[PDB]
This record gives structure tokens, C-alpha cells and sequence, in this order.
DNA sequence: CAATACATGCACAGGATGTATATATCTGACACGTGCCTGGAGACTAGGGAGTAATCCCCTTGGCGGTTAAAACGCGGGGGACAGCGCGTACGTGCGTTTAAGCGGTGCTAGAGCTGTCTACGACCAATTGAGCGGCCTCGGCACCGGGATTCTCGATATCGAAT
DNA sequence: ATTCGATATCGAGAATCCCGGTGCCGAGGCCGCTCAATTGGTCGTAGACAGCTCTAGCACCGCTTAAACGCACGTACGCGCTGTCCCCCGCGTTTTAACCGCCAAGGGGATTACTCCCTAGTCTCCAGGCACGTGTCAGATATATACATCCTGTGCATGTATTG
């Protein structure tokens, strides 16, 4: 038969790759590794905002406390970098 | 704006924690730099509580968001709500 | 003649007395208003003029003498380690690098 | 002189010591006053007779606790002044002679 | 009907924004989720992945290399203290350790 | 008249409010009618295990009233509650009375 | 709301079918509360993890004896795993 | 059985050269084959646990990143 | 007389060669029959991937060289380059797995 | 060579001393009675997730032959481990002094908390399509191999510092 | 001036680095399918906001006494050093099973299909849990003895060193 569809972030590690490096090559294994990265980070960041959410009381997943969240477990350098990237993506999102 | 409260950690109290933990003899640079310990300690403490703060638009600090913080890093408190 | 002599102990006998005494006993060992000071003084530059509930820092007081007693034996430990009695600051950085938050 | 609560060199076997006069008593009137007013002595308060016809002061001994506080008489009480600061010191001398020749006998006997 | 555009066309991002709402909704995370929750959880997604790539071309850089090998991976996540403390805990397959060696196990004159 | 649904499973500890934190409380969009129950039996065998052991503490320190220095002994003295809650500091608890035998008089 | 939530009466309960002589402080009844929510927490999100780990969708008892032989150490396990069988087989005989 | 000590004098070597040790005890090799060996049963448990959730009885990579999972370290390229 | 390294050259040598590489420092079917016997006693007749197995290898291999670095700084702190097993039940001790 | 006094090491008296124990007392948090209201329980329906039959295939298991890198055993020896000792100093212990924490009282307010509105906004469902994933197929980065250079190691002879 | 130890250098050995060479199989791009993202519209409803209340948190102050600080004497550890022993690194030979690889077989993981059991959802009812009030005894606080117990002297059991 012809299988199922098994989910991963491959071709879009990959052209983010060629953002950062237009020529530089990735193994498989490494881009395994990558995958279960980004689900990992994700989960950690997703429980920590639906959590986060739910602490309050509140039934909404929004931008705020995913902002909150990311400041919460990436650190400084991970975190206002982040923060100022998401912010204008948010905006730029909103304007289209 | 209070400033050089760092040493309110007193000597004495520095010791009286170590004699509950068991240990017999203390030596004499132990105290500042143990304060600098809980200084590092309580400052990430205090991020993640005055984050889980201003998240819910408050102005205080509430014990709650305190054992919220400490149910995320790994140092839980019981006795203060779930 | 005879002159006297006054009835100190041996230096470890208070020490033990004293550790006995601390081990049963169950309240704060620092005093609130000073560790109170060290909560509002750390929370300055995350933000300004914030207020705490009473019962928020007494339970930054008693979870911060969780955190430092359960350091306390794991120290006592790493001193009986290099079969010494005394502890020493290189324990606690060696006890904080082997629970990873070094 | 003598005053409450002033400081006082004291006989103490054979070494002097500074005390602070907490009660001066009067043997004629069988009273005593005190520091935080007349009184008499207590049920469980006492004088020794050698001193207590002469005038005693209650005296509480410097660096040391309250269970060595004590009356003494003029025998055993002097007023804190040079003379007999100088003394203090003069006998401090002969007791830290006697602790070299304690030195001196133990050093033969340990040859 | 216009033209289909993907939303992380839309947001300026490279990381699939329904897909990621897919993954929040289907995960059981709640019943309801915002619009603008997927697209900053993608981008942050970006930075973190931007950051981790571009150390790993580094350390492919230094050793002389053009793959990237899990090697390359650990020596980029051990070398950021930042990272350190985000993946302290974690383990990378095929990583090994940072080559280092402590003090008095140097020979001595 | 109506029967709660303890007393059709035996239990002490409510089913009804247990399902509602199941619900509302956002872990799954389906849940069985037999999973609260068993969640509040295992509930009530954990809670019954710590508090015997809590009042085994209080009739050797001869009170009869619960404190939380009991508590902490009955977590503390369990070698399985040790790795359950060794993860966890308590409330008022103090530590164990030990002492490191290098630390004992000759 | 005004209304707050908490097993104060319940594990009073089970603390009479233990002891019914013994007392409780308040501070220490909220030691009990916040740990039997902890415990209630680590328990569902394990059992709602492993019945998505296996593609399944609904909260049943046999995951979640699966998640308390799992999560509590074996000795409470064995017997949690008996009280909650022997529990469950008294609701489906009583339905 | 025999294959406790199936994990080599020699390996437990390598372990610690990787590790950084210079020098090695006689008395490490047993004992840490037991530290080694409870750590395994630890994980395996959780993992097999996990196996006979599924209806499965053959156990999964997948399976064992999730033991390691629960047990707090993580795994990367296994799956998941 | 034929060369000799002296005793700690070649270690330190193989110290760089076994920190410098990648590869998975124990015999896999070994390793293999370990972790068959070793799940014999929870289940009879159990079956393991290969994947799986290699998966356990890692994380052993992983779970060592971490608990290893944490002996040797818990060795250097005594004065001394030779580990004992005190070592490590101290480092275990800390870590809180005893 | 024996004794005996001397020196060194247990046994015990005795005084401080701090802590456990007995008793009064009060007091304030525990527990018990009440009202209620909101959330759990009773009943009926939809429908859909899940249990069960089939199947196939692929991926795991078992075994058999060769080869070899690695394991095991052993000899030696040199480097640590560990025991002992001495000296210094660094807190241990204790007493007096300052002082600041701790309790009670007081007020005030800012900010947590509850209620109503309503409008932005996400949930849900039909179309559809373009991205994303399964398969295939070449190719070049890379794995393996071999020879010269380089660096490191180690041990046998000159040379300066140190003691006598 | 003489001898000796530490270091200083030269040279041999040896492990690895770097340069070609050669073949190899994962990897990146092309192709085909197919199904979840996207568009669009609606509909309920959840959170933002405004507003009102009231509670505990902040601030101050005034008396306390427990503690903080400081200092002085002492002694017992920390550590520097040395001697000695023994245990593990290093190297060699022998063994042995790890690994490749090749094939056979079959076991269950995964997928499809079906049919149905259970559960979300809704409405109604009702009673159990919680906010509130009180009275009241378990335990805190204080005070006076009892007793472990700590320290030390001193007094006797035993090694022993000197002496007659």
C-alpha cells in the first residue's frame, strides 16, 4: 500500500538552512535530531502556555502569555531576540 | 529605593541554617558567597514569579504565582495551594 | 592555690547540642524583615514599586531554607568526602555543579 | 568610694577582679538596697556572718556568669582607683609567675 | 475565491503556521486557540532553529566540514552556555562530550 | 432520590467533582465514566497510606492532633515516598534527625 | 467565584475511617489538598499522554491502571492496581 | 545471567576515558555494572510498561525515547 | 630496551581519542543479550527492535560518561586522579537516586 | 633480674547546665450546626471512537561460516593512597553590648475581586488546491587506505644551583 | 673546590595529521498523488473594559528582649610533608566471540472494514459542600524540678624505665 503520512519539520529546516547557509549541506541523522528538537522545545513551550493560561483562568491561547511563556523558559539572549521577532511578525501577520 | 540589604543575611543566620543540614565546623568565607547563592537563587525565583505576575496584569505578588514558579523549575513548595 | 576554671565545653559538644536542638525544631531561622528586604530589593530591577502578600514572602522564606538545608547535608557530605569536618566553598560550587545549575 | 552599680576590684582567692556592685548593704539596720529602695533580705537571700557585721556589697564578677555573684565586706572589696588598679596588675604578674613556674616544673618533669 | 496563500508566507515566517495550529489543536492543549498564537510560536520555532543551525555550520566551519553531523550539533549545543542550560538535560545521539580536561591532570615540570 | 456515584464505587472521595477537574480541567475532550473512579480510589489509597503513617508519627510524639513535622516524618521514614516526594518540600517539616557517624565523639 | 473548591471533608472523611480519634491543622489539611491535586496532576497528564501515545482518545480505567503501576512505586502500585479493580467491579455490579 | 558481566572490564575503561578519569579502581567495575544494570531496569520497566499499554508485546525506539521521557532525560533522533 | 610510555601518557593519549570520537564505546550483541536478560524477568518471550536496543545504548552510554564527569570532579576533590567506588555512590548520594 | 614509683590510661564523683518533664492556664484554631445554591445525578439521544476479523509484509529472529579487534591473563614497576605528625590559625565557645527584629495598634489605600456588556473573534463546516510527502536515481562528500611530516614522549649526557 | 640533583637538549620511536586515490551509498532533486490548509460565511460566546467594593498590604511607631556583633582565648583540624606498599597502566600473547552477510521463516504491526457501547450533550431536580458563627479543649507559654551528660580531677590498673 502506499503508507501513511509521518509529520516533521524537514523541508522547512531545510530552507532555513539555506536562509542561514545558502551551501551548506545536513545529514539525515542530524535532521532527526532537529525534528525531535523542535517537537520537544514546542511541547515545553505549548504546555507552559496552555498552563499558563489555565493558571489564570483563563480558556484562551493567545500571543500574550506565549510571549509570557517563551520568556519564562528561553533565557535573555534566547529571549528578547525572540520576543522582538515575534512581536513584528505578529504585526506584519495583522497587517496582511 | 533601598540599597544595601544583601547583608541582612545575617552571620548568624547563615550558620543556624547550616546547623540545621547537620554540618559541625563552618568556614569564614562561606557567608558572603553563600549570600551571593541566594542571591542567584532568589533572583531567578523572583523572574519567574514576577513574570507569572504581570502576565495576569497584577501589580502584587501573590504567593500563589511564588509556588506556581517553584512547581516550574523544580524546587515545588507544598502548604500554599495547587 | 587553686584557681578556677570556667565550664566551657569542648568546641563540638554545643555544636551537637545545638544541631540536635535544630533538627527538631520547626520555624524560621531567618529573621522576616531582613529577608523581606532581600525580596524587595531583587524584585527592583524586574520591575518597579511591585507588593508582596505577607504570606508570599514567608513562603520565599521558608522554600529559600529548603533549597539551603537540603544543599546543607549534600555539603556535609562532599566535606566527609575529602574526610573533613569543616566545609569548605569549593563543596557547595562542587554540590551546584553536580546537580547541573552551575 | 562605693556606689551602685560602680566598678569595684575584688580579692578572689589570691587575684583581684573587677566586679560591679549590684546591692550595698547596712549591717545596722539589716537592710540591703538594690538596682534595677530599701529592703531587707529575702527568704532565700543570705549573708555569710564573717562580713555580714561590716559593711557588704553584692557584687556580680565581670566575664563571668551570676552564679559567681557574691557579698563581700571591706576585707574583700576595694574601690575602683589607680592604686588599686595597679595592684590588679601587680598581682595579674605574680599570677603569670606562677603560671612560668608551672611551665618551668612541668618542662623538668616531662625530662 | 483568492488565491491560496499560507500563512507563514503571510506572517514573513518558514515554519508551517496551519500546520502548527493543527498540531495545538489535535495535541489537546485546549478547544480554543488564537490566530496569532501558531504564527508566534513558529517564529520563535525560527529563532531557536536559526540560532542552533548557524552554530552548527560553525562548528562544521572549524572542522573542516560541509554536513552537518550530530557531532557538530553537540559541539554547538555545549559550547552556548544558553543552550546549556535549555538542553543540560537532554541527550544527542552520536554527540560525545566537549573535549576538556581538568588541572592537575596536566603533567606537571 | 438520588445516589452519588462513591457510594455506588465504596469511596469516600467524590467521583462527581474529580470527573469536573477531568473535564473542565482540560486534559482530555473524552473521558470514561470509570476513569474518575478509579482516579479517586487511588486517590484515597494514597491518601490513606500518608495519613496513617502521619498518625503512627503523632502516637510516637504522643500528640493527637496531625502537625506537619508529622507529616514530614511519615513522608520522610517511607523509603517509596522518598522518591514519590523526595522531589517535594513540605510545609513546616524540617528534616530527618541525623547524624553522619564521622560527626560522632570517639 | 465566592465559592472555593477543596477535598477538606473528604480526606477528613477517610482520616475518621482511619483514625476516628485523631485531629488535623488547617495548614496541614492544605499539605493534604495540594498534594492530592500534585498527585491527581502527575497522574492524569501521564494517563492523557499515554492514551495519545497509542493514537486512542478517551479516559478509561485500564490506561490509568496502567499509569498508577507506572507512576507510583511498585509497593503502593500492586495494591492501588487491587483497590482499583475490586473498586471498578463494584460500580459496573452495582452499575 | 553472564551477560552482567558481558559489559567488559575494558569497556567500563572506555566509558571512563570518554568520562575524562585517569585512573580507575579495581572495585569500580562490579558495582558499576550495578549502577548500569538498576538504571536499566528502571528504564526498561517504564519502556515495557509503555509496550503492553499499546496491546503490543514487540518493544519500539519510540517506546524507549518515551521511558526516557517520563524519566526526565531526553533523547534526540530516535524518533519522536 | 624497547619504548615505554610512562603510565598516564597513553591514558590521557586515548582520553583525546575516545573524547575526539563518536562512536558507542560497548559491544552491541553483549549489550544486546544484557538488556534481553535483563527484560526476561518482566516479561517472557519479549521481543526488541533494533533501533530500540540501539536507543538503550546511547542512553547507557549517556547516563556513564555524565556520572563519570561527575567522578572525576568528585575524585578531584579529594586530592587525588584515582577514582574509587565511594566516589560514586557519594555521586549518586548527591544527585538523589540512593 | 624484680620492684616500685612514675607515667599513662579507665572509673567514677561531682558540679554546672541545658534540656525533658510535671502542672496551671488560657486561647484561639478545630470542629460542629445552618442555609443555600450550584454542581452532581437521572433519563434519553447521536454518533462516533473503538473492539474485533482479515492480511501481508516486512522486519525481526535464529543460525551458520570467517576474521579479526578486542578481551583476558600475566609481569613489572612506578606512581598515588594512605597513615602519621606537627604547626598554625580559625573558628568554637562564651560574655558583654548594641540594635534591630517582633508584637500590638493604627490607618489608608491601591489593588485584588465580582458583575454587567458587548463586540471582536475563534469554532465549524463545504470547496479546493497546492504544498508536502512516498518513491527513484544519480554523485560527490565522505569512508577507507597508505605514505611522509609533525608533534609528543622518554630516556641518556652537559650545566648551574646548593650544601659542605 | 667537589659531588649531586634538576633541567636542557638530541635522537629514536611512535601515534596521528594531512595529502592523494578509489569506490560507495545516503542525499537532494524530479515526479506523482492526495489530503489538510485555505477562503468564506455564520454563530455563539469569552474576554476587555468600565465600574463598584473591601482587604490585606504598606507605612509608621513604640516598646521590648533575642539576637548580632565583636572580641579574646584556645585547640583541633587542614594541610604540607614523608615513607611505604600495593595496585593498576602498559605491553605482549592467546583466545574468543563480535561482526558481516546470507538466507529461511514466521509473527505481529499496521491497515481496512464493520457494527455497536459509551459517552457528550441537554434538561430538571435536589442535596452536599462551602461560607459563616460559635464554644471549647490541644497545645502554647511559663515556671519549678529531674536528670543526662559533659568536663575534669583524682584515683587506681597496668606498661615500663630506671635502679639496686
Amino acid at each position: 500500500r502506499r503508507k501513511t503520512r509521518k509529520e516533521s519539520y524537514a523541508i522547512y529546516v531545510y530552507k532555513v538552512l539555506k536562509q542561514v547557509h545558502p551551501d551548506t549541506g545536513i545529514s539525515s541523522k542530524a535532521m532527526s535530531i532537529m525534528n525531535s528538537f523542535v517537537n520537544d522545545v514546542f511541547e515545553r513551550i505549548a504546555g507552559e502556555a496552555s498552563r499558563l493560561a489555565h493558571y489564570n483562568k483563563r480558556s484562551t491561547i493567545t500571543s500574550r502569555e506565549i510571549q509570557t511563556a517563551v520568556r519564562l523558559l528561553l533565557p535573555g539572549e534566547l529571549a528578547k531576540h525572540a520576543v522582538s521577532e515575534g512581536t513584528k511578525a505578529v504585526t506584519k501577520y495583522t497587517s496582511a | 529605593v533601598l540599597r544595601d540589604n544583601i547583608q541582612g543575611i545575617t552571620k548568624p543566620a547563615i550558620r543556624r541554617l547550616a546547623r540545621r543540614g547537620g554540618v559541625k565546623r563552618i568556614s569564614g568565607l562561606i557567608y558572603e558567597e553563600t549570600r551571593g547563592v541566594l542571591k542567584v537563587f532568589l533572583e531567578n525565583v523572583i523572574r519567574d514569579a514576577v513574570t507569572y505576575t504581570e502576565h495576569a496584569k497584577r501589580k502584587t505578588v501573590t504567593a500563589m504565582d511564588v509556588v506556581y514558579a517553584l512547581k516550574r523549575q523544580g524546587r515545588t513548595l507544598y502548604g500554599f495551594g495547587g | 592555690g587553686g584557681v578556677k576554671k570556667p565550664h566551657r565545653y569542648r568546641p563540638g559538644t554545643v555544636a551537637l547540642r545545638e544541631i540536635r536542638r535544630y533538627q527538631k525544631s520547626t520555624e524560621l531561622l531567618i529573621r522576616k524583615l531582613p529577608f523581606q528586604r532581600l525580596v524587595r530589593e531583587i524584585a527592583q530591577d524586574f520591575k518597579t514599586d511591585l507588593r508582596f502578600q505577607s504570606s508570599a514572602v514567608m513562603a520565599l522564606q521558608e522554600a529559600s531554607e529548603a533549597y539551603l538545608v537540603a544543599l546543607f547535608e549534600d555539603t556535609n557530605l562532599a566535606a566527609i568526602h575529602a574526610k573533613r569536618v569543616t566545609i569548605m566553598p569549593k563543596d557547595i560550587q562542587l554540590a551546584r555543579r553536580i546537580r547541573g545549575e552551575r | 568610694e562605693f556606689a551602685l552599680g560602680g566598678r569595684c576590684l575584688a580579692f578572689h582567692g589570691p587575684l583581684m577582679y573587677e566586679a560591679k556592685i549590684l546591692k550595698i548593704w547596712d549591717p545596722s539596720s539589716k537592710m540591703y538596697t538594690s538596682i534595677p529602695k530599701p529592703q531587707k533580705l529575702g527568704e532565700d537571700e543570705s549573708i555569710p556572718e564573717e562580713i555580714i557585721n561590716g559593711k557588704c556589697f553584692f557584687i556580680h564578677y565581670q566575664g563571668w556568669k551570676s552564679s559567681w555573684d557574691e557579698w563581700v565586706g571591706y576585707d574583700r572589696i576595694r574601690a575602683y582607683n589607680e592604686e588599686n588598679i595597679a595592684m590588679k596588675k601587680r598581682l595579674a604578674n605574680e599570677a603569670k609567675e606562677a603560671k612560668k613556674s608551672l611551665l618551668e616544673q612541668q618542662k623538668k618533669k616531662k625530662l | 475565491r483568492a488565491k491560496a496563500k499560507t500563512r507563514s508566507s503571510r506572517a514573513g515566517l518558514q515554519f508551517p503556521v496551519g500546520r502548527v495550529h493543527r498540531l495545538l489543536r489535535k495535541g489537546n492543549y485546549a478547544e480554543r486557540v488564537g490566530a496569532g498564537a501558531p504564527v508566534y510560536l513558529a517564529a520563535v520555532l525560527e529563532y531557536l532553529t536559526a540560532e542552533i543551525l548557524e552554530l552548527a555550520g560553525n562548528a562544521a566551519r572549524d572542522n573542516k566540514k560541509t554536513r552537518i553531523i550530530p557531532r557538530h550539533l553537540q559541539l554547538a549545543v555545549r559550547n552556548d552556555e544558553e543552550l546549556n542550560k535549555l538542553l543540560g538535560r537532554v541527550t544527542i545521539a552520536q554527540g560525545g562530550v566537549l573535549p576538556n580536561i581538568q588541572s592537575v591532570l596536566l603533567p606537571k615540570k
